[PDB]
């Protein structure tokens, strides 16, 4: 309730970690120049890109 | 003479390069290099949490 646990700081830490992760993802997308670097980014579209690259 | 000209054309098309396409690719790669440079300059500044500790 008072000392042993400070829940506001925990919530703030969570949100801070999430924001840092999102900024890191954006940095990856900007440095790479591609919007899809992993399949977790977009599954339907990775396959399409690979087939289109083969066709090109 | 005819055969030499034809084979010269063939060899040119095989081995020689088109200046315009390589110019395009080189400009593209330079722009990407600059973008990555700026991104790295930002990423190096991103981890600054010294204000947690001191005040």
């Amino acid at each position: 309730m008072r000392i042993q646990h400070n829940i506001a700081a925990l919530n703030t830490h969570r949100n801070l970690a999430a924001n840092n992760a999102a900024a890191s993802k954006n940095l990856e997308k900007l440095s790479s120049g591609f919007k899809i670097n992993r399949a977790g980014d977009d599954a339907a579209g990775l396959a399409i890109s690979e087939k289109m690259r083969g066709q090109i | 003479g005819t055969s030499a000209e034809n084979l010269t054309a063939a060899e040119s098309r095989i081995r020689d390069t088109d200046m315009a396409a390589e110019m395009m690719a080189f400009t593209k790669n330079n722009i990407l290099t600059q973008a990555a440079q700026s991104m790295l300059a930002q990423a190096n500044q991103q981890p600054q949490g010294v204000l947690q500790l001191l005040q």
